[PDB]
């Protein structure tokens, strides 16, 4: 975008943070995956120190 | 300083040139004023809107 | 009126792509940066 | 050159009855999600082109972020006019809208 | 162009009215998901009311007018609740009729003002096992939170709307294996 | 019970067997013709919803409200095809729709106005968006004015 | 677009209307004639289709204006039609009227207080007063009762729209909404299909001719049949106080009903009050000139290294051709003594008339819309006419409209990244360094830029280029 | 075997009543629930079969009626007799209609209206005539489910939603004239329909329709 | 394991500026020769969605065929007006060949001042036609406006201020 008021718009209304939640049921949209979640798991276990 | 605005962008420019308008030449201008574009304020006031373009 | 336009339209067809043919097409550039392209044919 | 005259008026007569007077006002007191964007990316356009600025750079050298400051502290000199469907509108200042 | 209107009504862009009020209720889908979730409010009612910050607002809210409304037809609604949908009163329309939900503090849907009342009815326990906050305290600040979750004037919920519908429907490209018409084939008729 | 086929009048004989009042119907044209457009529309919502239902998805009633409300706006049952979206009051947006040409030849024998409100028609002109960040206008306030 | 250009005028609104013959002639930088578009040293041909007046064209220089090819916004010209054609976008309105003529006492054949009760109620729905116009439906209290009957219909629709203008429901512009707009066009196709439905004329009581057409554009009429001819004889004292038809008939017929029947026709023709106060005419229906449009919109091709003709140029030049063709019919028909000229040789004359209008008519449909054109040399495949540009695939409206090719933007296969930020995107060099942006210099950024400017297109953080003021 | 059609008669005077009554005309409540043995009772020869002609009524408007709509006039029921309408049992009605200055009239026909009479339908301003067939009012509509409470609004009440939400009247959602529910309430063009629905999202929610 | 060949024209573009299609004056087709990117009816609903109407003109105008042209205030439109041929030492001004006289015929049916009379390049002389400005139009506009005069059919832009 080539002008101020389109910038303020891509950061302000369309910025990705933005849309965290799905208008459809309003559920989250964005989280990790695979090597997060077993990383995850591992990480946050008792065993872990 | 819109007045000052208006004079050195618009005004100023006419003094001694013919002007297809007014059909003559411009000599010179007086008592210069700003149409708030609220209407709902009094002539008087220094405060006033103008609208910017989009 | 329709058989004459028949000859004529043959021998003007002729020699417009005939003109055409050795035409010279100039490159003009916007101010932009922007060469303008001469075809008829938006294909996407 | 009398009927402009008479055209002006006409302009000016249907301008002030599509006002809604201040303290008729009925929609949100809270700036909307588009207002606020809008509001700061025509701010930053001003600073752009040399606005008067209210509020100390502080280093700033992007107009949006200045903009964002001004608006921080409420130094932003615009307002809103916001129209009802009818052509209608209510003015509000970006200073007094509450901004979240 | 059917877009939420600055008077909470939704329009078409040549001014038809499409309806009055977005859900009947004014709330964005996305700002919907712990309006009701109660308890998860009431920990964590410190934090929420520093973020909804209500001394900034105080002087641009009418506080009483909503909420004075709403008792009212609480009364009439339940002094009539047992009697089938027709012979239903309809001496006081919902708060959400009369009152704009973004002016009003109180002016809510129903079905929250009673999900909420019934929450705080059932719920004394929590109100002395809780930081000092006190059950008036939390009805105000999840009234609070309602006008917080308001759709803003400008937005283009017909677009959305479509979206809603047209988006999800990908998933219905396919089937499993009454005896009636399914999935998109369906949603075309 | 669950009939294929439908016939109220019929089934408001066997008041005996089922309670009239909360009898429903599949069929959205049917219930506009026997019992009007607030039911149609009621009908209209919970007939998508089933759909969406069935394949465990989840989508909000206020857009299937709005959705519902706009097929319903003029009383009857209209579709988003070329009928109902000829009624539109924007002759650009018809003519981003479907037929340019016919579109077109409608709105110069009716020495049609634009009035440029549809997001179709101020693409075509040019002109900033109605809906969101263009839904209001920006003023400046200026001292020193007098 | 550039911050530092504003715009004072806005467009507010867009009428859709009818180029008359007078606007063009007058507007046109040149009127086109000749159907050779180049010489033998690739010029353009003076008042061919590439006649400078039109607009520069490739290293010559505008004649109208000046400019060369990259300033010059280009001119329009236009071509004489030396016989009146149907414009094809509107004909199937014109036989709509056309059948439903009276040939004889010129209204509609439909009853007159019928056409008043369509024209009442049309003119309410300029001001959106769509309960009134079913009022007007209740007024009722031979052709005196039925003069006294529009008398008191019309009083009512004056009087409702005075009392709508003098409380808030409408202004002089008229009311327009959906619901209005659906009232609107339902009434004016019953109305169309009470025009159709009538056979002997309501008014007068005579039998017209029935009139029958083509999918190109040529209108027949079909002569009296028995019953009626005994019918029209009857009728014959009370008036005392198949073949091809040319256009010119056609307009004449239309011409005179418009006249006689213009109450209705002002409101059938406008959803709006027509403050212009602007007649509604037959001729809106018939074309005696063709816009040419601006060279720069008619540039030639090149596939390659190989030139091509623009396409639209070819289908004018048929129409230049055909043009100075029937301008030779007419001199010789001219050159015609009618002491010599048999009656015989009317039935020859009209034959080559119809020839030329045919084809004349012909080329200016495929000009237009290929469809309404006889298909060419069995073979060839038509030439888009301008239906069909605009109708192309999606659509000019959907293709270049709502969407668009655009400035300063990349495209690329996408790879994961763990290591930005979920609300970042990691762009290659080799896009930083092509797109810019316009950056005002001011003294909070003058640092900055200088450094830009220096690091010049190639060096990252940079700058490919400046604006002057 | 007439048991059905006294059954189908009986049901179908019942919304007769409960439509006069929400149309705001004065009508008891133990009227409307009137049993079904009362109505042979009252209604009937000793025959078993049952007499149309001593159904019809007469309704005048109600206290809250004559405050909210000034000009609501008289209302008139009939119930013909005849498996058909001739033009002449049209007639003596709609005279009935004009003589003794009702301002509505109601005829439930059987199941044939001759369209020679139905030309007689507008014949009589100011007043206005409406056509009811029985068996379509075997059950009442806005009784159902799917169906939420219509009301009508005052001239004054439509003044005020049209400045409220400053509109035009046609910029409003329409509801046909020949809606099933704006048949029942007798709706007339321009009148506007205040409609309290059911919302999954809200509770109650109040939106309108204009008749058109 | 085994390599995969590629199937697919895999590579990158970018465009800033670049060359633009004759009609339309909007971004070619190419990649081999800077062609625009395309932002379809799908990406249009899309910025609708989110309410960001700079971004929708952005795309859709600014930054593919935005264009300031002249209007004839008078007419209403785009497709009369041209710029004066002057005599020299006289400046250029924006005229509509529609709203003016031919300089004879205005002879023929009071003075006429001289800043009311302009030519054009062939050398005749017109009067009036001197109520034109300037408006932000997409250039496939101007397209459509001129194909609709060659069907007969005339847009009439009403401009603000008069
Ligand atoms: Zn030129
Ligand atoms: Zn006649
Ligand atoms: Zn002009």
């Amino acid at each position: 975008p080539q002008n101020e008021n389109a910038r303020a718009e891509a950061l302000n209304l369309a910025n990705t943070d933005s849309q965290y939640l799905t208008p459809t049921s309003g559920s989250p949209v964005r989280g990790l995956i695979q090597d997060h979640i077993s990383a995850g798991v591992w990480l946050t276990s008792k065993d872990s120190f | 300083n819109p007045l000052q605005g208006v004079m050195k962008q618009h005004l100023n420019p006419l003094v001694m040139k013919y002007n297809n308008k007014v059909g003559g030449v411009v000599l010179g201008y007086e008592g210069l004023k700003i149409l708030d574009a609220d209407p709902l304020s009094k002539e008087d006031t220094s405060e006033k809107l103008i609208k910017i373009t989009p | 009126v329709s058989n004459k336009k028949i000859v004529f339209d043959d021998e003007v067809s002729i020699e417009n792509k005939e003109s055409h043919k050795e035409l010279d097409l100039p490159e003009v550039k916007e101010d932009n940066g922007s060469e303008i392209v001469y075809e008829e044919n938006t294909s996407e | 050159p009398e009927d402009f005259q008479q055209h002006e008026q006409i302009r000016r007569k249907t301008l002030k009855e599509k006002a809604i007077p201040k303290d008729q006002r009925a929609t949100t007191p809270y700036m909307t999600k588009y207002e606020r964007a809008r509001i700061l990316g025509t701010r930053a356009l001003q600073i752009s082109m040399n606005a008067p600025v209210f509020v100390d750079l502080e280093g700033e050298t992007d107009p949006l972020r200045i903009a964002m400051k001004e608006l921080a502290e409420k130094k932003i000199p615009l307002v809103i006019r916001r129209y009802l469907p009818d052509g209608s509108f209510e003015d509000w200042s970006v200073e007094e809208l509450i901004v979240d | 162009g059917v877009h939420v209107s600055y008077d909470n009504s939704i329009r078409d862009a040549d001014g038809t009215l499409v309806q009055f009020m977005y859900g009947g209720d004014a709330i964005d889908i996305t700002k919907e998901s712990h309006m009701t979730q109660f308890e998860f409010c009431l920990d964590n009612y410190y934090a929420l009311l520093k973020k909804y910050n209500p001394s900034a607002l105080i002087e641009h809210l009418d506080v009483e007018s909503a909420l004075k409304y709403s008792k009212k037809t609480l009364k009439y609604r339940k002094k009539h609740s047992k009697e089938p949908h027709y012979k239903q009163s309809v001496k006081y329309d919902p708060v959400l009729a009369k009152y704009n939900p973004a002016k009003y503090l109180g002016s809510v849907s129903e079905n929250f003002q009673d999900k909420l009342e019934s929450f705080l009815d059932k719920n004394s326990k929590l109100f002395k096992s809780s930081d000092g906050v006190n059950e008036k305290k939390f009805r105000a600040l999840m009234q609070l939170k309602y006008m917080r979750s308001l759709i803003n004037p400008g937005e283009a919920v017909g677009i959305i709307a479509s979206q809603s519908v047209g988006e999800p429907s990908t998933q219905m490209t396919l089937n499993t294996f009454a005896n009636v018409t399914l999935g998109i084939p369906r949603l075309r008729e | 019970l669950v009939t294929e086929g439908v016939n109220f009048q019929a089934m408001w004989d066997q008041e005996a067997f089922i309670d009239v009042d909360g009898i429903t119907s599949n069929d959205v044209a049917a219930v506009l013709k026997t019992y009007g457009v607030e039911a149609a529309r009621n009908t209209i919502v919970n007939e998508i919803n089933n759909v969406f239902s069935r394949y465990a998805i989840s989508v909000s009633f206020r857009h299937l409200d709005l959705i519902a409300d706009m097929m319903t706006r003029q009383g009857t049952y209209l579709a988003f095809n070329r009928q109902g979206m000829e009624t539109s009051t924007s002759s650009f947006m018809k003519m981003s729709y479907e037929t340019t040409c016919q579109f077109l030849t409608k709105a110069v024998l009716d020495n049609e106005r634009e009035q440029l409100d549809s997001p179709s028609a101020r693409i075509v002109v040019g002109k900033l968006n109605n809906v969101g960040t263009g839904s209001f206008d920006v003023l400046a306030k200026v001292p020193n004015a007098a | 677009m550039d911050i530092s250009k504003p715009v004072g005028s806005e467009i507010t609104s867009v009428d859709f209307g009818i180029l008359t013959a007078k606007e063009i002639r007058n507007l046109s930088a040149k009127q086109i004639t000749n159907p050779t578009v180049l010489d033998n040293l690739g010029h353009p041909v003076s008042g061919g289709l590439y006649d400078l007046a039109l607009g520069a064209f490739l290293r010559n220089l505008c004649s109208t204006c000046g400019l060369d090819e990259k300033f010059c916004p280009g001119h329009q010209g236009h071509i004489e039609l030396p016989v009146p054609c149907y414009n094809p976008l509107f004909f199937n309105q014109l036989y709509i009227y056309l059948r439903a003529s009276c040939l004889f006492c010129h209204h509609f054949r439909l009853k007159s207080v019928e056409v008043h009760r369509y024209a009442c109620k049309l003119r309410l729905l300029q001001y959106g007063l769509i309960d009134e116009s079913y009022k007007l439906d209740e007024i009722t209290l031979s052709s005196t009762l039925l003069n006294e009957l529009k008398s008191k219909r019309s009083e009512y629709v004056d009087m409702a729209i005075a009392k709508a203008l003098s409380d808030g429901r409408t202004t002089e512009r008229g009311s327009f909404t959906a619901t209005v707009n659906d009232e609107r066009k339902k009434l004016v196709h019953e109305f169309h299909k009470k025009l159709l439905s009538r056979g002997k004329c309501d008014n007068c009581g005579m039998f017209s001719p029935k009139f029958r057409k083509d999918g190109f554009t040529k209108i027949f009429e079909t002569a009296l049949n028995e019953k009626q001819i005994t019918n029209n004889r009857v009728k014959g004292f009370i008036r005392q106080d198949s073949t091809y038809i040319l256009s010119t008939e056609v307009k004449n017929i239309l011409d005179t009903v418009f006249r006689k029947e213009q109450c209705v026709l002002q409101y059938v023709f406008h959803s709006r009050p027509n403050l212009s106060r602007k007649l509604v005419k037959a001729d809106s229906f018939f074309m005696d000139v063709l816009v040419v449009p601006p060279t720069r919109f008619r540039l030639p091709s090149k596939l390659g290294e190989e030139v091509h003709e623009n396409s639209q140029n070819q289908l004018l030049s048929k129409v230049l051709t055909t043009s100075l063709l029937i301008r030779d019919l007419n001199d010789d028909l001219s050159k015609l003594q009618k002491d010599k000229v048999s009656l015989e040789d009317r039935r020859v004359i009209f034959s080559r008339l119809m020839n030329a209008f045919v084809t004349i008519q012909n080329d200016v449909n495929a000009f237009i819309d290929s469809t309404k054109a006889q298909g060419r040399t069995s073979g060839k495949v038509p030439i888009p006419g301008v239906k069909q540009a605009l109708e192309k695939k999606e659509g000019l409206f959907r293709k270049h409209m709502m969407g668009k090719r655009v400035n300063y933007a990349a495209r690329s296969v996408i790879s994961p990244d763990p290591n930005i930020e979920t609300n970042e995107i990691g762009v290659p060099p080799v896009f930083a360094v092509k797109l810019t942006y316009p950056e005002p210099v001011t003294a909070y950024n003058i640092a900055e830029l200088r450094q830009a400017v220096i690091n010049g297109p190639d060096k990252w953080p940079g700058a490919t280029q400046i604006q002057n003021e | 075997e007439n048991e059905r059609n006294i059954s189908r008669l009986w049901r179908a005077f019942r919304t007769v009543k409960e439509m006069v009554k929400d149309r705001g005309y004065f009508i008891t409540q133990e009227e409307v629930e009137l049993p079904l043995e009362d109505f042979k009772a009252k209604y009937c020869d000793s025959m078993g079969r049952p007499q149309r002609k001593m159904m019809s009524f007469q309704a005048n408007p109600t206290e809250e009626s004559i405050s909210k709509f000034p000009d609501m006039g008289s209302l008139w029921v009939e119930f013909c007799d005849e498996p058909s309408v001739g033009v002449k049992t049209m007639k003596t009605f709609v005279i009935h209609i004009q003589e003794k200055n009702f301002q509505t009239g109601i005829f439930v026909y059987q199941n044939n209206i001759t369209p020679s009479a139905m030309k007689l339908v507008p014949s009589i301003p100011p007043a206005t005539i409406e056509t009811f067939n029985e068996a379509a009012l075997v059950v009442n509509i806005t009784h159902h489910e799917l169906v939420p409470k219509h009301i009508r609004l005052s001239s004054d009440e439509k003044r005020e939603l049209l400045k409220r939400y400053r509109l035009k009247e046609s910029q409003l959602p329409r509801i046909q004239r020949a809606d099933p529910v704006a048949l029942y309430l007798g709706l007339k063009r321009g009148e506007v329909v205040k409609i309290i629905r059911k919302s999954e999202t809200s509770g109650r929610y109040a939106s309108y329709r204009i008749c058109m | 394991y085994q390599r995969l060949r590629h199937m697919v024209n895999d590579k990158f573009q970018v465009r800033s500026t670049g060359p633009v299609n004759s009609l339309t004056m909007q971004p070619v087709k190419g990649r081999k020769r800077h062609g625009g990117i395309r932002v379809g009816e799908m990406e249009r609903d899309a910025l609708i969605g989110h309410g960001t109407s700079f971004l929708l003109q952005d795309r859709l105008l600014n930054s593919s065929d935005y264009t300031q042209a002249s209007v004839c205030r008078e007419c209403g439109s785009i497709l009369t007006t041209q710029q004066s041929v002057p005599r020299i030492g006289s400046i250029s001004t924006v005229c509509c060949r529609r709203c003016s006289m031919r300089f004879e015929d205005a002879k023929k049916l009071i003075f006429i001042d001289d800043s009311q009379i302009w030519e054009d390049g062939q050398g005749n002389k017109f009067v009036g036609g001197n109520e034109t400005t300037t408006v932000a139009i997409p250039f496939v506009l101007k397209y459509l406006d001129s194909e609709l005069s060659a069907m007969g059919i005339r847009l009439r832009y009403n401009v603000e201020p008069k």
